[PDB]
């Protein structure tokens, strides 16, 4: 198992998926059209936002 | 000025080059539904109309 952990935006999780565009899918993470496993993403606005 | 949903306003482009690609990198938008077509592909494809 490889667990890739980061932190996005809010209207960026939905790039987190394969065949998805935009910067965070173009220049950061891509993800292959043959991807098998799970995508977790949650809102964590009280502990990395200052 | 944009015209309200009920008389949504349409203009007819034809007859010049456009590089979709300066709309399809801005972040200004939230979603960018493309159907029939995909978006990465736009730029080479030639419409009509």
């Amino acid at each position: 198992v490889y667990a890739d952990s980061f932190v996005i935006r809010g209207d960026e999780v939905r790039q987190i998926a394969p065949g998805q565009t935009g910067k965070i899918a173009d220049y950061n993470y891509k993800l292959p059209d043959d991807f098998t496993g799970c995508v977790i993403a949650w809102n964590s606005n009280n502990l990395d936002s200052k | 000025r944009f015209a309200s949903v009920y008389a949504w306003n349409r203009k007819r482009i034809s007859n010049c080059v456009a590089d979709y690609s300066v709309l399809y990198n801005s972040a200004s938008f939230s979603t960018f539904k493309c159907y029939g077509v995909s978006p990465t592909k736009l730029n080479d494809l030639c419409f009509t109309n």
